[PDB]
């Protein structure tokens, strides 16, 4: 069900996770307000959607849902111990502790995939 | 732990507070949905929502109904609809004329055009007497602007419309049956869209609305402020009758080209006046009881209600619109008392939407006495021991109706992308 | 084999029946496709659209017209853009004026206002008797409805307009030439943009129309009730032509700001009667032609044509739209057999669209004399051997001259997604 | 050609398959009806599409166009044997027949891809 | 090299120059984006854009004027707007009666008969004016006989606020830094934008007003200069200043029709009547007008250069115009335009303000109570060539494109289609 | 930035590529004109955006950004020398020059991902 694990650990809700995928797009969807006022709706839960989609896709991970990824991990993002948070903590509690730290994540992650990818085709361009 | 990697999960369930566009959705059975009822299928989906399911475990949110949103929505939807309703029709310009009246109802006869806009005719109609301003007399409108009939095949009859959420957001419900309105509700439930919703507008009380499964619920931002409205909730409801037993007739008059106007005839058989009905057993066991619980909030003072505060006839009476017929009734009789019943009322043609804003409307008049049967569900009071206990009935916005159901809802914005560590590796 | 595993192939070609809404392509090749030509490019693709090719081998699918949805889609879109198109324009309600009249065609007199609207002046205009209704007149429209001028800049010729399926859809075709509506055709093919459709309106018989390459074909959906109408394809065409010798004249009546009203003048020369001309030969040939083919249908009968079913005269008469003007003939002489021509016409300036249910139309008179040449190629008749043989033809509804051309198509949706079981592994 | 093999055997409209998949997107395309009602057509072209990328993509299919999976093909959903429909039957026939059994191979696959995944994840991370 | 593959690469930048439809973005900071100042929040953003960066090395492409997009776009974008402005208040037809007048020669004193609230009764009202909108002792408004006016009612303000035109999603805006760009020929010194600088889409004939200069001397721009047709356009190194007033204290009264619906008009001049005139200093228009004739004699081989009163016509076309105010001006510049290579100029007013494109409906401008100032920064002339006569210069005008195509100059707008094929040494 | 390497050599601006991937969709986006005339611009770059991914899906690169493919280049697509190119010309400049031949190497592309599809799939089909 759709979001039935919102309140379970990070370790619980982390099985599945095709429910929060699906919901995204999908759905029972003279000039009238209905029209423009449903059609833009429509176009931001689209344009959100791809924005996503793209996201993962210059990170390499594209078709996946859970990937692991070349970024360390500095401990000065979380004091708190990395074996704790995978049975302890709901996930919202994990984002409104770190959603202040994501810019820097992914502007590493782009750099980071990118030393996979051109080295991975210089192998061959270069050689 | 030793040395962890970044991991990037898709599809995780964590939320944020949202600011989006709300679909309604009509509950209708047949072509009704098409009969423009103001809210028809014209407007938005035509019927068969989802149930609402997915109870949620060791959740918490952070509610609030003041600084909800989804009444200003739906006061937003009100106000279109209402518009694009009354566009296509007249336009009672040629009404604005010389009427000469003689005698709560003046006869009042007026010169008007046949088909043939060279020729002219006289004609003679009945109208209430608060739409009409001096033995010669207009209508109130043309010192402010020009009507607009409430032609027929619009109907105001308060369907239930469900609200449902866009594509990429959801709605989460309180069930803590003692949510006051504000604070955190853990017994939270998503809601892929709202319980039937009546959209009635209406002063000085509620009706048809939602009552509570538990004891009466006492609502509103700040007590401590003697401004704001208290919206209750009653246990039980209290049932209540009005009805118009004057068998009045209604006749057609054309104007111009293919066009009609409809006007009160003559009153056939005896008159009487337009009353309403309360049980009393009722009306004071459930006064008796909203003192009893107010006692709480005011720290063992006693409480008296009164008569409201007077003004405006809209203001300062209850307003029904059902039958097709606006209703404006005393409630000084009802308010009387500490910690049957028949009340008078008058009726109007003329009606300024009730938010103030709104153009002109006629309410057409309806053949044959007309009856209407309710359900009184919450009141509206303002807080005024000997002036601390008196409490006055309270009228005001259209909103103030509606927030006594939009309470229990939020809208939450999902973003599913979250990134975690572990031992990872590519 | 032994042990399988599913396989997931995208891109398979299986379609299902559809119901969309399709758009509207224009075959213009000048500036008349920005001249308003009711289907101009202001409301549909501007032109060129891609050939029709893709013949399929082995398919078949069960074809139907008589439920087909692309009549009712293009009845809708052509009601709406008609609507729109006379909303801008005036607004003929100085009109309902009390009009003098003496003497077909009588000499009205009347009152109208000049540009300045305190000041009046006498004007004269000949108007057709059946657009007038009493030695005082006026217009039949003041008791219907407001009447609204086709002001100029709108031609009426039906131009041929293309339908294509949106994006995820595809349009089916039976090339099968004796198809006779239903059950399965075999010559199946792929289009994407359907032939030139003539949007033509005309009762009793089908004008400019499609032919079809073998003999005569004969449609209905149950010949064994008497009630529906049959529409028959000629294998080959009859030409036929219709005038109005008078020369009218028009002048120009000016009405309060900048807003005109045509009507006809005076009869330069001398007066004759509009007329229609249809060739005897070709069509005594055609009609025995259609007789002979009837009787297949019909076990060894005699069959018959006789005089229409009569009522109002655009039910009992035939009527074009030839040159902005709109014709009356009556079809008395055409059928009279078993199994030149000259005919009398009358012509209106009062239109109520043809359904009924459009608004009213004054269509301006054109100056000069008219000549209208067309191809006959399809008729409508109904089944009335005494009373088995005589065939009534009939029409009234604008969507039979549309289910003519229509049926040879059919709308699929795609289903690219397709599961198959063969040896695999992960 | 688009539906140019429609009627083809299984094993013969097999080939190709960019076009059937190709046309499902593209083409030629004051306030009028003209502007909503065919907007609405575009957005639902784009959903239907986005809808059918995104269950591939749940499968682990996505960039794929013919695609093995693991769920076994029990025989109940086909008594007519197994090595014939590949050069008998048209796509059309087949559609005909398994559309009734759809659900469950859908609902099967879309968890048999997690548990693909589950050894990938447990390798990569848990070591 | 030996053998070489096909690689694709996706995000490569190139481009296509190409026609789109470009949104408008405001730049309001109070309550006055939801008042309507005609394009208000109600048919653009609201407002903060980003700023303008990213210089590009290298770049050439060639530039064009005189065939560009934005100013047909924008052309069409002001046509639509104002008209859907206009639309929603009156319809002045009543007001086609007989008007008995008699008259300060600009203003006649008219009186009429006109409904009040009641259909049935009548009233006698005056009201002055002016004699431009009048058509003859019986009068009647000029409109009657063309089409119905459309009162600009209150609550819109024809104050030209800066509104930047930003890109939609893909394409991008292209800029030329080259300070004596002409308008034509490759730009090497180019420079991306998000979206452009504030345009004040003023409109006015024989001159510009409040518009961009030119950071270097005075610039000068045509399509073809052996063609004596064309409009030259002219940028000022740097703005003279001008000042306009009405002195006549006017007032303004209400006069009510059918349903709750007003008209003003101008009721009587409070005080002493004096003419409205325009101020220019005459100290820096010699210099400028010096300056442009010296620049003028250059492209024109070693003439001598003179400026003449305009061709006349229509007063619209042979006068400079305002819109200030409220206000509508016509003021004459025979004064101006007298040499070779202060100053007070007598102007007069409508209140019956066709388009000045001449495709526009009618509309009318109320009047507007208490002495109006109006202070303008020229910064371009519109001049058109005629050395006995090409010497001579006459000021020129009638479109409002003009007034526009003199600041998107600088401008293109390019489609990005990143997907691009190179060889090298590949395999899969 | 965006287009901050316009005007670099091939083998300069080859670097980043998401500047201009991440653009494509990205951006600050009664009955009015206003409304469609948005809504016709949007929906447009979404329809151009998804077109160029399914064409990168038939070609197997969906995902990636550099791939390789297995379609030979002939001599005759260019004269100038295929070393050179990478360290001298502008992308401009080789877009100019190669896209005469576009529609045929497109081609080739797509089924030169479908042959070995079938490789694939025939290995245990
Ligand atoms: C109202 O007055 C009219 C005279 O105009 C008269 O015919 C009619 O009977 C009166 N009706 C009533 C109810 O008094
Ligand atoms: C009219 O009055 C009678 C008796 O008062 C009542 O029974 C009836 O219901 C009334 N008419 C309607 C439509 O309710
Ligand atoms: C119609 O009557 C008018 C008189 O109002 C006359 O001047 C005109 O000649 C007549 N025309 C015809 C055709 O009889
Ligand atoms: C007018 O009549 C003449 C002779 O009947 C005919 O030749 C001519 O074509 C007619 N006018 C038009 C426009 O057809
Ligand atoms: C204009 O004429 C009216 C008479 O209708 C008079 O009352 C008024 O004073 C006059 N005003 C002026 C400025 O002459
Ligand atoms: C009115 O005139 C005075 C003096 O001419 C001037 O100072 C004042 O600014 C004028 N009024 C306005 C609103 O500018």
């Amino acid at each position: 069900g759709f979001l039935g694990a919102a309140g379970s650990t990070m370790g619980a809700a982390s099985m599945t996770l095709t429910v929060q995928a699906r919901n995204l797009l999908s759905g029972i969807v003279k000039l009238t307000v209905w029209g423009i006022k449903q059609l833009q709706a429509r176009v931001l839960a689209v344009e959100r959607y791809l924005r996503d989609q793209q996201l993962l896709g210059i990170w390499g991970c594209s078709g996946k849902l859970i990937c692991c990824t070349n970024v360390p991990w500095n401990s000065s993002w979380s004091n708190r111990n990395l074996s704790e948070i995978w049975d302890n903590m709901t996930w919202l509690q994990w984002d409104k502790e770190i959603s202040n730290y994501t810019q820097i994540i992914y502007g590493l992650l782009e750099e980071s995939q990118n030393q996979q990818e051109k080295n991975e085709q210089d192998l061959l361009a270069l050689d | 732990a030793e040395n962890l990697w970044v991991t990037v999960y898709y599809g995780v369930p964590v939320w944020k507070e949202a600011k989006t566009t709300l679909f309604c959705a009509s509950d209708a059975r047949a072509y009704e949905k098409e009969v423009h009822n103001v809210w028809a299928t014209h407007a938005c989906v035509p019927t068969d929502p989802s149930p609402q399911e997915l109870f949620l475990e060791n959740v918490t949110e952070n509610f609030n109904m003041w600084k909800n949103d989804m009444v200003d929505q739906m006061h937003e939807d009100i106000i279109s609809l209402w518009d694009q309703s009354l566009k296509p029709c007249v336009k009672l310009t040629p009404l604005c004329v010389t009427l000469i009246c003689s005698n709560e109802m003046k006869n009042c006869s007026f010169n008007t055009t046949t088909e043939i806009r060279d020729k002219e005719k006289k004609e003679y109609a009945l109208f209430y007497k608060p739409d009409i301003v001096p033995s010669e007399y207009r209508l109130i409108n043309c010192n402010t602007s020009a009507c607009t009939q409430a032609c027929p095949k619009v109907t105001f009859e308060p369907i239930p419309i469900h609200y449902c959420a866009p594509a990429g957001y959801a709605i989460l419900k309180c069930n803590n049956e003692t949510f006051n309105g504000t604070g955190p509700c853990s017994n939270v439930s998503t809601v892929q869209c709202t319980h039937g919703i009546r959209p009635v507008v209406s002063t000085q009380l509620l009706l048809n609305g939602s009552l509570a499964e538990k004891e009466i619920v006492i609502r509103s931002e700040n007590l401590t402020n003697n401004a704001k409205i208290i919206i209750v909730h009653l246990n039980t409801s209290v049932e209540i009758v009005c009805t118009r037993p004057g068998n009045n007739t209604r006749k057609s008059v054309r104007i111009g080209p293919g066009q009609t106007f409809y006007a009160t005839g003559d009153i056939i058989g005896d008159i009487r006046q337009a009353h309403c009905n309360i049980s009393e057993k009722q009306w004071n066991e459930t006064l008796q009881k909203v003192g009893k619980e107010l006692q709480k909030h005011f720290p063992n003072k006693t409480i008296k209600y009164e008569r409201s505060a007077g003004g405006d006839m809209e203001i300062a009476t209850h307003s029904f619109n059902c039958g097709g017929e606006f209703f404006y009734c005393n409630t000084s009789k009802l308010f009387n008392g500490t910690y049957t019943i028949t009340l008078q009322c008058r009726i109007k043609q003329i009606i300024n939407m009730w938010q103030g804003v709104g153009r002109c409307m006629y309410a057409p008049p309806i053949a044959g006495n007309i009856t209407c049967k309710s359900n009184i569900t919450g009141l509206l009071l303002t807080r005024d021991n000997k002036t601390e206990e008196t409490f006055r009935p309270a009228g005001g916005d259209m909103r103030d109706n509606w927030r006594s159901e939009l309470y229990k809802y939020k809208v939450v914005k999902i973003e599913p992308l979250g990134v975690a560590p572990t031992r990872c590796k590519r």
